[PDB]
């Protein structure tokens, strides 16, 4: 992670 | 007897601290159980009798509390109460503890391995023979160490930790630190002790009993950086092995800080639930977001590999080396390691161009933060697991983008310095919010900034301000405003922020400063200018309005030369001009006259703004009465596109961000019929047709050369009988769109009642709906169907909602919204509908305020  | 809970609070009380956990766990992974003994020093604050920790799911078999050593060494047996609402325990002594004098609780547990993907659980995978095979692994962000062992589960109670594994010898342990040494415990057993720990918190401790192979690098510090993965795939972690190796360089040399750890270690996981977790040195990845394979799993996967591992690497300094005091500031790490993210890609991988996609996630932010519907980046959490799921990774990059702003403001360096002193000054501690900013404060340019207050100012309060420049001779008067979309009402609020404006203008080629504090203020020009244009580079997060001519000037810049700025400064206008253009303060023509420049330009980034905002209108027209007006938007847009299409190459060529525009591009001009393109297309499907599909195909182009090949039966049936055979996601759903773009009424009625019976059909709703020929058949073959429709995919996911909202997105007419809420009368479904019959009558009130408009326009020329 999710970054996102 | 019964015994109250010594304890009515939710943080854990603040007198009683751990130094040094002691773990031993023993997991059973064909029982699905694991028993643990775990040793926690402590020493109290204040004098009592009851020590409160956290534990969920794990009957505590036995717990005592000893005291000294030698001749000296006591142990009493402790009481265990078990308060499960909260999570809690307490252990009650006979006699009250000595304030400082150092204490050892000894806990012996058992549970059960998690099948929730939560705390220590069971994952699954096959072998490429069909053998079954478990592994043990731990999740426990943010607060699910407490399943796998009791202890003070509080991200600001760092200890050091002494993990020994008991394990089969079939198996291979890893954890945190590096393994010191495998002592043969019994018969089947091998206890894997590893290396203790240094002070963090409860919420990083990783493990994982698995039969992984693992390939490794060393860099210039000595670190080891192994890639572990299930041994079938592991040919397929070079890629992610040398960019944790560069990664891990240039964090080392970006906070001039050593990796604080001898190894670091990136785990595959199969059907990881959670993308990725930065486990102090055993990071932990979905296998999809870590592993490369030869065959392109797919054309962005490459870059989620990069960016995935960026992120995971910034954590190890910012976030475990320096933790957040509470997890009300969470929202500052997932920012600064997704702003990371940018930063280090942007200079590791040159080649993937991240900033068209870091960008566009700002744009998403602020789309999202415009609404009513918006909370700020900071709020105080009352419990991490009630309130974790309230946040949302918006959020996160908003705080990512305020960083941004924050960099650009102040110097490159000077953000550069203040994060190299506050993780130096904060090493192996916890930080509240405000530390950082003091420590960005307190650097010196090479006026005081007072970081802190101005980004209380974006941290506490919802929404981003507009910002409208007025230019009166050497005068630029400066207004900030909350910038509300919602047109509902007129309710307003007093949100004030210190902007940190920046300029540029048509003499001095430097970029400007000015910190806006206020609601109005005025900066004085050393002379007039050509032209001004504020928010230099996109950086800050706000939109600037430019009152009386500036958008002209601006707009005529853009013909001129279009080079005077940047290619994201033109993103930028061509963005900041439709959004004026929502909240009624610019013309749709000055928006139109303001994309006419689009004909020169050559970035993707301003190419996409404009393609965001001027489909939608012609998708609206589409379902328009009228072509005679449609068919002139679209040929204006084609006009504008016409030389970008022209120099694109049909092969899979260039960065993501490139692959994805020749797609758009190439399938748009098929789709309205440029010659060129579709005699291309046309040629590329017959030599496809000839041999049967052996010949390989670009596949951004597989999308046009498909779409013109389902224009005449002769290659329309073709593609059905091709897509028949195939079950592959890029073989299969390309064909689907290709199939589904026909001028042939009849072969979509066979599709649509075909594919009711499962032959898939929930996406071909949707694609067969929004399709200009047959969008009212999609339409009118859910109402009469809808009972059956509805039961056989139940509630909830997204087929309801994509189908549901899918058909009715682009409706103009009022005579249309009458027969929505005419059916949806007469049947999270509610939430469905009222969202949908709300963008309607948005939709009819767009058409009414710009149609008129539009046409006028499109006859000047
Ligand atoms: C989890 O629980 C399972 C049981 O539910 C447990 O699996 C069993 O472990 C034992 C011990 O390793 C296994 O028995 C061994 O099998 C191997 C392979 O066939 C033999 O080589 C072993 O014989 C050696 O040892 C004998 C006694 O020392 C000697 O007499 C002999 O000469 C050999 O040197 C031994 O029989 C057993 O097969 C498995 N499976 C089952 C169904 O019992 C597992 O160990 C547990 N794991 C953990 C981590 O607790
Ligand atoms: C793991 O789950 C099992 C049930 O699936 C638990 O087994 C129970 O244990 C209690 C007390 O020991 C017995 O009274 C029950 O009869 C057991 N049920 C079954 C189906 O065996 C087990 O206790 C759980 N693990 C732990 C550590 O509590
Ligand atoms: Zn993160």
């Amino acid at each position: 992670x999710t970054f996102p | 007897d019964g015994t109250p809970f010594p304890w009515n609070k939710i943080r854990l009380p603040e007198y009683v601290i751990p130094v040094h956990y002691d773990l031993l766990i023993h997991a059973n992974l064909t029982t699905l159980t694991f028993w643990g003994t775990t040793k926690v020093e402590i020493t109290a604050s204040q004098p009592t009798s009851t020590i409160i920790l956290h534990s969920h799911h794990l009957q505590i078999s036995r717990a005592t509390l000893r005291k000294g050593a030698g001749e000296r060494l006591s142990e009493e047996p402790l009481q265990v109460l078990e308060h499960p609402r909260q999570e809690q325990i307490a252990l009650l002594a006979p006699e009250p503890l000595l304030v400082g004098l150092p204490y050892t609780v000894v806990i012996h547990y058992a549970g059960n391995l998690s099948e929730t993907f939560h705390g220590f659980y069971k994952s699954t995978y096959r072998t490429k023979e069909g053998e079954l095979r478990i592994l043990a692994s731990t999740q426990f962000e943010p607060t699910a160490a407490r399943m796998a062992f009791p202890c003070f589960d509080e991200p600001a109670f760092k200890a050091s930790f002494s993990i020994k594994i008991r394990r089969e010898p079939r198996h291979l342990a890893i954890s945190n630190m590096p393994l010191v040494k495998s002592v043969t415990v019994a018969e089947g057993l091998i206890e894997d002790h590893f290396d203790v720990t240094v002070k963090m918190s409860t919420y990083l401790v990783a493990f994982i009993i698995s039969d992984f192979e693992s390939v490794s690098k060393i860099t210039k510090s000595g670190v080891k950086v192994s890639v572990y993965a299930v041994p079938d795939k592991i040919n397929q972690a070079d890629y992610a092995l040398d960019a944790a190796v560069t990664l891990l360089e240039f964090y080392e040399d970006y906070f001039s800080i050593p990796y604080p750890l001898p190894k670091q270690d990136l785990a595959a996981i199969p059907d990881f639930q959670s993308g990725a977790m930065e486990n102090w040195g055993l990071t932990t990845y979905r296998e999809s977001a870590l592993l490369f394979d030869a065959e392109k799993s797919s054309a962005s996967s490459k870059l989620d590999i990069t960016m995935t591992v960026a992120h995971e690497l910034a954590h190890q300094w910012f976030g475990n080396l320096v933790t957040m005091e509470w997890w009300n500031d969470l929202w500052l790490n997932e920012g600064f390691a997704k702003f990371m993210e940018f930063v280090s890609v942007s200079v590791t991988h040159p080649e993937l161009k991240v900033g068209d996609y870091f960008f566009g996630k700002c744009f998403d932010a602020m789309e999202v933060d415009a609404l009513n519907s918006s909370h700020p980046v900071s709020t105080p959490v009352e419990n991490p697991a009630q309130i974790r799921e309230m946040f949302d990774d918006v959020s996160y990059d908003k705080g990512a983008c305020i960083l941004n702003m924050l960099r650009e403001y102040l110097s490159a360096d000077a953000f550069k310095s203040g994060i190299v002193q506050y993780l130096q000054k904060h090493s192996y501690k916890n930080t509240k919010n405000e530390d950082l900013w003091d420590s960005m404060a307190s650097i010196c340019p090479t006026e005081r900034v007072d970081v802190k207050t101005m980004m209380n100012t974006w941290t506490l309060q919802r929404g981003f301000p507009l910002i409208t420049i007025t230019v009166r001779g050497r005068n630029v008067h400066m207004k900030q405003e909350h910038y509300m979309k919602g047109s509902d009402g007129a309710p307003d609020t007093g949100y004030l922020w210190h902007v940190p404006l920046t300029f540029i203008t048509s003499k001095s080629d430097m970029v400007h400063r000015f910190l806006l504090k206020t609601k109005t203020d005025v900066l004085i020009l050393p002379e007039e200018v050509e032209w001004i244009k504020f928010n230099v580079g996109m950086n800050g997060y706000y939109i600037v309005h430019y009152e009386d001519d500036g958008w002209d000037s601006l707009t005529g810049l853009l013909k001129g030369t279009h080079t005077a700025v940047s290619s994201n400064d033109r993103a930028s206008l061509i963005n900041n001009a439709f959004q004026l253009v929502s909240i009624g303060k610019l013309s749709i023509e000055k928006a139109l006259d303001l994309s006419l420049y689009l004909k020169h330009e050559t970035e993707i980034m301003p190419v996409f703004q404009g393609l965001n905002e001027l489909i939608p209108m012609y998708k609206l027209m589409e379902k328009r009465d009228m072509n005679e007006v449609e068919t002139q938007f679209k040929a204006f847009l084609i006009r504008l596109l016409r030389d970008l299409i022209d120099k694109q190459t049909w092969t899979d060529e260039g960065s993501v961000s490139e692959r994805m525009l020749r797609s758009e591009l190439l399938l748009l001009a098929c789709v309205h019929n440029y010659q060129p393109c579709v005699q291309r297309a046309e040629g590329y499907f017959r030599k496809w047709k000839e041999s049967n599909g052996n010949l390989s195909l670009p596949v951004d182009v597989t999308l046009a050369v498909f779409a013109v090949g389902a224009q005449s039966t002769e290659g329309w049936d073709f593609l059905y009988s091709k897509y028949q055979f195939s079950l592959s996601s890029t073989e299969k759903s390309q064909i689907e769109f290709a199939l589904c773009r026909t001028q042939n009424k009849e072969k979509l009625q066979w599709l649509l009642d075909e594919s009711f019976k499962g032959d898939e059909f929930p996406q071909i709703l949707t694609l067969i709906g929004r399709n200009p020929v047959g969008y009212p058949l999609a339409w009118q073959f859910l109402r009469k169907n809808w009972n059956k429709l509805v039961q056989k995919f139940e509630l909830g996911s997204s087929s309801i909602a994509h189908m549901v909202m899918g058909t009715t997105n682009q409706f103009s007419t009022r005579t249309r919204l009458e027969e929505v809420k005419g059916f949806f009368s007469s049947l999270s479904q509610l939430r469905c509908v009222q969202q949908t019959i709300e963008t309607i009558e948005e939709n009819i009130g767009w058409m009414d305020k710009n149609f008129d408009k539009i046409r006028v326009w499109l006859q000047s020329e």
